[PDB]
This record gives structure tokens, C-alpha cells and sequence, in this order.
């Protein structure tokens, strides 16, 4: 049905909680969570209101093909998300969690299920890796969470754990395509781009799930108790996009070029507008929400 | 027609949570008891079952006016579910050792599994104890 | 070595000798001395200093009243940065308490003046003193800003006694 | 005929109209036993709308042409066409040990063994009795003993590779998929009994609260269809359907979209030929 | 959010702030970070204290071209809240820690994790610093803690770390940034002034979790007789204030905040940023004197 | 078994459960409270030096939390110091050791009491 998508990443920069509603559950106010695995996600319909949000309180111009067009205009953004449509957006999944480390204070943990789910996502938009997932309990050739031989200690536990020789391992691969690919072109950002490099560990799917579920962050509100995701998580996420709904060709705005589809010109406004930071979830009075969206 | 394993695990929860509301709402500190209910999923999430139960036991006063009473019954409630909720998982060692000795001696998915039983009952007990008690 | 310090691993016993340190809460709790079987004063007055200005542009002028009314280890209220001799912080509200019970536990309970001055909905407030003489005060063998009515009167008289 | 699975990559949501119950716009149930199913005028649509819209080239009988036709695809299966009800064969619930698990009962295994006899297709083997797990099972704790959600359950496993249940799971494992759902596929496998699986489809779906409350099919489903064959194509004549089933199983596409809120992401699916 | 800036906050009180039970070492223990374990003071404590801080204040201030007592109840609950508030808070993180020195009598330490997330958050809001965070184990050119020639000891434990050599060095331009940033511009308590151009102290990520994990106060206490935690004295934090344009529908309804020369945002900047006290107390139990910390607007 | 965590609980018990059955016990609930406190202000020497070899003496509780608190550190999972404790005393060891390994060991000892402050005060 969709005939483009593009992947594109959210990086938190302070503790996101996009509420579940009401449930049973233990805490107060719970986070999201799909029914069948308890992983963390982001629902569409709420990161689509936080884009639109972004995008229509922004003023600035950009160049759409060949015509000069500002972002703020109300028409051109009612012909894109639709009637207050021909963009759209997937549920955002859980694929970097942090967990804190005897040593380097904090290390990321990912499982094989959330690597193969990336990968399969990453097929629809036509993007090949170019190299296999790796295997249970692998971390990169340069990690530095190691402490007395082998053994790793996050948390309160103690996973066995095989690095990797030769530099020409999936992990290492990974580690250096995540580095590569998931932060901007450098700016002034070495500290996280050089750390992703050396501080990913992958574990057995049933240790991120005994994670993840008892390792949210908790606070105390005045009482009732809320759950909040850490800072530093990596989720990721896809556009989609369609040919406008419209009869008329003056209708249809800038988007009916001369000699380029629909599609093209609304993924070309989208991508080359977006801003930089968007704010997601509740409780935004208070400084809770913040992320980073790269596109890539 | 027989009762779906769905249903005859929840008609016992909720008997069984309802009893014990009843018996902490008896003593001479109900309030403390309400109190106390509310607090244990909360530390359970944030610490883990062997800490919170062993600082429960920590505060477990001998006489039974006095404002400690309500931990040792707690203590004592969620000792008797846990023989029969998991249906033989840790039965075998709470017969002649302490719950807590017997919740420190066990593997990864006894512990989550135990961990989920006692949630599952709080969930009632809680639910009660905030009704029959004012 | 051992006996003497029984500290400074091999790598803190050099570049450190016992008489070349300058915190006193180190000197007298962080190296004990084991038997066998059993400060310059512009400091002094600037911290002071500093501690009397915030208060004062913190709290009302009016509000409070300074009365002056004061002068290794082994089985010392020292300043835990600061290391310094006057750190009460709560001893103050302490001894008023225990001198105001002693003298005069229901007829401490019955009386509305013994609800807020030593109240238990907290309405004065007591602070921590500090040196005012820069005294080496070796041991050998404002101390009350309480702010928020009449309330020096009685810690004055509980202090005497 | 060509028995063709369907499984869910989003959450999946075929609009039921409405409801004066808890949930605000449930999904679409069979009509007196409460499995989930979709509606056969909401199938074809999907299969249409990703026709019209691919563009490709394939060879059918002699001649070779581009599913773009207008009138390929106005003749072929609809503007009456030579070319069912979706229907529920697998569906996932969460488990203490290996994330999710996998469950059917003996009867949709039995609708199951009738819908594939028309195409000729035979498995072999007898389907497997109830309360029974593959041998190579990874959801066992305390070995005679599983934990769905916040429940035990009571199951044996197969001794031997010749039993029901681990020949079911090959089949499935190899006949299924054109890796690693593969390999986890051929190991969780569960057939609880059949009472006990009407309360899971019924109290374990998914319910998004945007106030009011949605409800989609959870991902990782698998269902299953039917169908069935009887100009640019015309040719000497239309051997037996050799003609319109081969169009369909040349044209498929690989990713299909279905149900509402396709805006927002939901609604994709895979698409396999048995 | 269209506009936003960063406001410090330095005690000169034990400052507590307490997270439920928390069955640990310490009865009382403060809110730490779940991934770091640093200490933090979560973004409703912040404001309930500032807004306390507001209320009970008087004075008269100028915005643009009116006057208004900041203590009214008019405006008040169009900044602050009760329609969700057009004046929010972040959370508070830690960025300078003291611990006792031997020579010297107190030193401060940070880590570069510290560092870089600081200059990250600055950058949100339109500042950029203009060199570069040192790298770890790295102190100012001229410091005073020196002992036995490059060696340095805080605590019982040592350390090595290295000079600078000129005023280029990246630590001296961080070091010579906070003197100018962190207190008043005028006189003040400049005993510290160059005691912070002189004594920063730059650790590895490591060192410095177990410093701010194990260097806290323990003032015991009797009631009963439990302990509790204390962030030490003259600690530094961060954080950031944020702003969007009033939430009412009529021109009317907007009070002082709308004007006919400038957007809605910088008149509730001007009121933020001219409207609050040098000196506030957060915290708890301050009935006992417990908790003073300075606030400074950049 | 696993898990550091629940790894010391299994030891703190059993250490417990020895307190029980001597004469003085009521004081070694005393010692047990005062210990962390004690080492975050060579603690260990203070204990060594109190220590009295009889069983009807208030010096017998340093006699057993010395070589209770030393077994722990010869178990320890991570591993920090295991041979040096073969052949020397906790405080022939602790003072042979550089500022790192201070570090190791000053969190791991003053973690197991945490658990022995709880389970000292549920049975004894």
C-alpha cells in the first residue's frame, strides 16, 4: 500500500513516560507495553501528534524540488498530516536499554529478538545491512566492561560473556555501524559516538526481559507512584508515505511537480524540514520528554 | 461444566486476599496494616523480593499491640501462599526452613516466577485492605 | 609501616608524613593510633562571615535574634568538609529540649506554647553556630540564631542550668 | 485451490462498527465461538488496492505483461472473478521462560486438517493430542510444568521425534517460512486445551486507551485462507485454472496492507503461498 | 518550549530530599540516578520550591514597559500553573562534588561523562562555550593541591594527574568560565572566588561514582535512633528553565504578558529572570536549619 | 547462585543463625549495627585489638566477626583478594594492597553487613 519508508532513530535526552492510561499493574502510572512480550514502545498516535506539534510551531524555509515553501504554512501542513493524510508514521520500539555496570558506570544491552526485528523492519525500506546479526552473549573486540577475566557484572549480576577476535565480527560490525550511522555528521559530540563503540553487550533474551521490566526508573509524586524510561534510551521507528488524496491538480499544493511524484515531494518536505528536537510524552511541565530524531 | 485453570487460580486469589484483609483489620493497629499493604509492590519493584521481605522481617515485633504486629502478619499471610500458589515450586523448602532462607536458594525463573505469584496476590490483598478498612 | 598508622597503603604512606596534613577531621578520625593492646583564622571568620550573610538575606532582618551565649579518635563534631569545632546543626533544638522536659509527658502535651516553640507543623527554626574566636580549643581531659517569638529567653535560661 | 498464511508484522485492526461493552471499536469475532477472524470484503479490497497499485512484469502461460493492466485486473478476479473467511491457527501469549509462547487447540487443528484435504495437501501424521509440547520445548520449569502469563499449566513432552507434536512443528517450521523465527518456531509450540484457549483470545488482546479504547490482534499472529481458481490471458482456453490461480500466485506481492488506521502504521502483513 | 536558559544552584547547607523507603545502607537515603547513580533532585521538588520561594517574596519589577509586584495571585498562576503553566523545570544533575584534600583543605571533582552532558544541554539553548572539556585526570595550570611533586591524595586514597602548562590548556578556560558564571558579578562571597579558578579536580568516570557514593554525610539522629543522608556543602547543580507562549484563548485573559511590541516568551523570560531571590531553601526537615542554597541565572 | 546479590544473602544467614546458641548474645547484635558506620569514618584493627579468645567474655563477638567477616572475602565473586588471604590475617592483607584494591574491597565488606544489620536483628 505505502510506496516509500525510511527508518529513522529517537534518542532521549531526559526521562520519556508516554502514559499507558490506566491498568492493574504495580506501580501508579505505567509505561506502555506490547501485550505478548512486556518490551517498551511508543504508540504512533502519540508520536505523531509530538512531530506535527514540532513541525507546525517552526518557521523557517526550505526548498521542496524548485519551489521556495515556509514550514509554518497551515495549508501545506493540513495536505501532509492531513485535515485538522499522506505521511505517516510506525510504533516505536525498544532497541538500546542502559543498565548500570560495576565498571564504565553504564553499559547498553540488546537481545537477539529486538536485532532480528531491526533487521526485518530495515527490509521494508529496501537498506541491507551487509553483515549478520551476531550470536547470545557477544560484545565488541575493545569492550571495557570486562573485570577479572571473562565475566561481566551489570547490576546485581553476572553474565559470562566471549569477546570477540579479529575485528571482523558481527558484533564489533554492529557496534561500528550503530557509531557510524546513529549521530550526525560531528559536531562537538565525540563523548557518546566513541563510547558506543566499546560498551554494547548482547544478552540472552530472557535476562532483557528480567530487565527492561524491574529496571524502570520510579518516582514518588504528591502519594501515587509513576514509571518512567531512563535517559539514553535508542528506539527506532519508520516513515511512511503515500500520493496525495485529492482530485484536483491545483488542489494539491506544491506537491504536483512537473516531473516528480507526489510521494517524492512529501518524503523531500519531511525529511529536509524535520526538526532537530521534539518533545514526546507527558508530563512536559516539567522538563520530562525530551528526544533527539535522526534520520538514517 | 468444569471451571477453565484461568479462573480456578483467580476465585483463590481473591478468597484468600479477602481473608487476610479481614484477619489484619482484627488487630488493634488496622491502620498500620492498610498502611503497610500498600507499600510492598513499590519495594518489590524497585529492590527485588529477597530485600523487601528480609527487611520485613526486620521489623517484626514479638507483641501483638504493638505497632510492628502488622509486618509479622504479613510476614506469616504471604508465607502461606506461596506453598500452594506455584503449585509445588517451592513447597519443598518452606516445610522446614524460614521463607526467607528459602527465597535466597533458588535459580533465575523460580525467583521470577515466585516474584509474579506474590504480585498476583498483592494485587487483591491491596485492593481489599483499602475497602474494609477505613 | 604498621603499628603506628595501620593506613596509606605503600601507595598514600609516601608523598604524606603525620605533620603535613591540613584538615583536622582527617588528622583525628582518619588515622588512628594503635598501642598495641587497647589552622590559619581567616578562615575561621569567613566562614562565619559567609554563614551570618545568607541567613540574613535569606530570613527577615526582624525575624531572628543572635544571642551569644558560648565561649586521633578513640572511643568530636567536627564540620565533615570544613573540619571545623561547631557543627550542632540539631544538638541546639536537643538541649533545649531535654532542659525544658527536665525542668518542667501529658503536661507537656497540654499547653499550646509547647506545640509551636518546640513544636511537633514546625515553626521556629534553630540553625547550626560556628566559631567566633578562632580558638585552637585543644581538648585536655552564635551557639543559638533561633528565628522563624520569645524563644532566646528560654534557651538562654536551659543553657545556664 | 492454494492455502496462503497470513502473519501480522503491526498490531492489526479491522474495523467491527461498534459496541455498548467495555471496548469502543472491537474487532470483528466469529459469531458464536468468538475467534478472531477478517472479513473476506476487507481481504479482497487489500489484495486489490496492492494489485493496482504494483508494478512488475510476469510471465503467465505464453504471453508476458505488467499486473498495472487495468483490464488484467478488472477481468481476473474482480471489475467475478475464476479466483474465503481468514481464520486463526496460532497466536502468541506471553511466558515466563522464552519471552512468548505459541498456542492452538485440537480443534483449530482439526479445521485446519479439513480446509488443507481440498487442496490435496497430506500431512501425514495425526495431529497432536491436547496438553502436549514439542520435544525440544523451552518452556518448561521444574521439567512437568509451564507458566503462561500469571497461570501453570500442567504438560507433557514428547519422548521421541515420531510423536505428533514435534512432527507438526517441523512441518510448520519448514513449510511456513521460505532464521530465527524458524528455529523458534520448530521449539514453541504449545496445545492447550480447548475451553482454556477461548478465554486467551477473548482477554488477551491488545487495547490502545487514545477517552476511549481500541483493540487490535496481537503481532507475531498466524492465519490462514483459501483460495481457490476455476483476454491478455485468454489463450487456447482456460486449462482446468491453471490460468487465474497462476496470475494470482505470480502477482501476489509480498507485503499487503489491512484494516483501518493504515495512516499511523498499523495494519501490515505478510503473505505466503503454501 | 520556543525559548529556554540555564540557572545554577549552589548549597551552603546540608540539602536533603528524600525517595520513598529504599531499603539500603541509609535510612534516608537521596534520590540517585538508576543508571548512574548520581544524585539528583527530580523537577517537582525544584519547583514547588520555587514557587514557594515566589510567593512569600514582595517587590516591584519592570516588564518592558509596566510594573507589577511579583507576589500577585493574577499572574501567578499564568506562569506557574493553578491550564498547564507556561514556566517549567528540569530535573537537577550534579556537576561539581567536594571532597576533603589534605592540602588545600577541600577539593572538587567531576568527571567528563559530567562535562559533556552539561555542554549538550547548554546547546539546546543557543550557547556555545568555545573550547573544549578536558580530558580525564586534568586540573588548571596553577592548582594548590600538589604534594610530592605531581602526586595529588583526596581522601585516604591517591591520585596522579598532570598540569597544564599555559592558559590554553583546556582546563584553566573551564576553570576561568566558572569563575564568571557560577557567582555574582560584583562582590560577593569571593573567598571562594579563586579557590574555584584554582582547585578543580577532573577524575575518571569510575573514581568518581564511588566518591559521590560513599562521601555523603551521615548525620545520625535520635527520635529511634536511625541515620540519615546529606548532600555535602557548597555542592553544585544545574538545570534548565523553559518556557512557551501563555495557554488562553482572549487577547484579555494574557494579564501583563501581552504587550504590543514583543511575543508572549520574552515577557515571561523577563518576569523569570527579574523576579526571583538570590537566596531560596530547598529541601527538607529545615526546621533544624537544614538546607540554604544560592540560585544564579545565567 | 548467580546473582552477586543474592549470593551474600546466603551467607549472611547462616553467619546469623551462628550468633544464636552463645552466651553473650544480645552484645553481638551490638557490633553487628556498629559496623558500617565505624568504617566509613584500620576499623577492622580496632576489632582485631578488642578480641578475646574465651566463650563467657564480651570480647568473644570480635572473636567471631573477625574471622566471620574474613571467610566472606576468600568467596568473594569478583574475585579481589583471594591468595593474599591464604597465607596472612585480613590486616596483614588489607595493608599490603594499593589505593585501587582499597577501593574493591572497602565497598564489598561494607556491603555483606547490610545484610547482617537485617537478618542479626530478625533472630536474634
Amino acid at each position: 500500500m505505502f510506496k516509500k519508508a525510511r527508518p529513522f532513530f529517537i534518542i532521549c535526552e531526559t526521562p520519556l513516560h508516554c502514559g499507558s492510561g490506566n491498568d492493574i499493574g504495580n506501580v501508579d502510572l505505567p509505561i506502555q507495553r506490547e501485550r505478548h512480550t512486556d518490551f517498551p514502545k511508543i504508540e504512533a498516535s502519540s508520536l505523531k501528534g509530538g512531530i506535527r506539534e514540532a513541525f507546525e510551531e517552526a518557521d523557517k524555509d526550505i526548498k521542496v524540488g524548485s519551489l521556495t515553501i515556509n514550514i509554518s504554512d497551515k495549508s501545506t501542513i493540513s495536505l501532509a498530516f492531513g485535515p485538522e493524510g499522506a505521511l505517516g508514521f510506525t510504533d516505536a520500539r525498544i532497541l538500546l536499554f542502559p543498565v548500570k555496570s560495576m565498571k564504565g558506570v553504564f553499559a547498553w544491552v540488546t537481545c537477539p529478538q529486538v536485532l532480528e526485528r531491526f533487521k526485518s523492519d530495515l527490509n521494508l525500506c529496501g537498506v541491507n545491512l551487509g553483515f549478520e546479526m551476531p550470536q547470545a552473549n557477544t560484545a565488541p573486540k575493545d569492550c571495557s566492561l570486562f573485570i577479572n577475566g571473562n565475566k561481566i557484572v551489570l547490576e546485581e549480576y553476572t553474565f559470562e560473556i566471549a569477546r570477540d577476535r579479529d575485528e571482523s565480527g558481527n558484533c564489533t560490525s554492529l557496534a561500528n555501524w550503530l557509531s557510524e550511522n546513529l549521530f550526525l555528521a560531528n559536531s562537538g559530540i565525540q563523548f557518546w559516538k566513541e563510547k558506543i563503540k566499546k560498551d554494547i553487550v548482547v544478552i540472552s533474551d530472557d535476562e532483557f526481559r528480567d530487565f527492561v521490566t524491574l529496571s524502570t526508573e520510579v518516582i514518588t509524586r504528591t502519594l501515587f507512584t509513576e514509571e518512567y524510561l531512563p535517559t539514553d534510551t535508542v528506539l527506532y521507528s519508520l516513515a511512511l508515505t503515500t500520493p496525495v488524496f485529492k482530485e484536483k491538480d491545483e488542489e494539491k499544493g506544491i506537491f504536483k511537480q512537473d516531473s516528480a511524484n507526489e510521494e517524492d515531494m512529501v518524503m523531500e518536505f519531511f525529511t529536509t524540514g524535520l526538526p532537530e528536537i521534539i518533545q514526546l510524552g507527558g508530563n512536559a511541565t516539567i522538563g520530562k520528554g525530551i528526544a533527539r530524531v535522526k534520520i538514517l | 461444566n468444569n471451571l477453565t485453570i484461568q479462573k480456578s487460580i483467580e476465585r483463590q486469589r481473591a478468597a484468600f486476599a479477602y481473608k487476610c484483609a479481614e484477619a489484619g483489620k482484627s488487630i488493634t493497629k488496622s491502620k498500620e496494616y492498610k498502611a503497610y499493604v500498600k507499600n510492598i509492590p513499590m519495594l518489590i519493584k524497585t529492590n527485588g523480593i529477597g530485600a523487601t521481605f528480609a527487611f520485613v522481617k526486620a521489623k517484626s515485633e514479638a507483641d501483638v499491640d504493638k505497632s510492628g504486629y502488622a509486618y509479622k502478619l504479613i510476614y506469616e499471610q504471604t508465607t502461606e501462599w506461596l506453598k500452594q500458589e506455584p503449585k509445588g515450586l517451592i513447597y519443598e523448602k518452606l516445610n522446614n526452613t524460614d521463607m526467607v532462607k528459602a527465597l535466597v536458594e533458588l535459580d533465575s525463573d523460580k525467583y521470577r516466577a515466585v516474584t509474579n505469584e506474590v504480585l498476583a496476590l498483592f494485587v487483591w490483598l491491596k485492593r481489599f485492605a483499602e475497602g474494609l478498612i477505613e | 609501616i604498621s603499628g603506628i598508622n595501620y593506613f596509606l597503603p605503600k601507595d598514600t604512606y609516601a608523598a604524606v608524613k603525620p605533620e603535613q596534613i591540613d584538615n583536622f577531621n582527617l588528622l583525628l578520625n582518619k588515622i588512628p593510633y594503635f598501642d598495641g593492646k587497647k589552622y590559619n583564622a581567616s578562615f575561621i571568620k569567613r566562614l562565619s562571615e559567609r554563614h551570618k550573610n545568607s541567613i540574613s538575606q535569606l530570613l527577615g532582618s526582624g525575624s531572628i535574634t543572635s544571642t551569644t551565649l558560648s565561649p586521633s579518635v578513640y572511643e568530636i563534631t567536627l564540620h565533615h568538609i570544613y573540619g571545623i569545632p561547631y557543627i550542632p546543626g540539631q544538638a541546639v533544638k536537643g538541649v533545649v529540649r531535654s532542659w525544658i522536659i527536665t525542668e518542667v509527658e501529658k503536661k507537656a502535651l497540654k499547653d499550646a506554647l509547647f506545640c509551636h516553640i518546640f513544636g511537633s507543623q514546625g515553626s521556629v527554626i534553630f540553625f547550626d553556630a560556628l566559631p567566633i574566636t578562632l580558638p585552637q580549643l585543644e581538648v585536655d581531659v552564635e551557639f543559638t540564631v533561633g528565628m522563624k517569638e520569645i524563644a532566646i529567653s528560654w534557651l538562654k535560661k536551659a543553657l545556664t542550668e
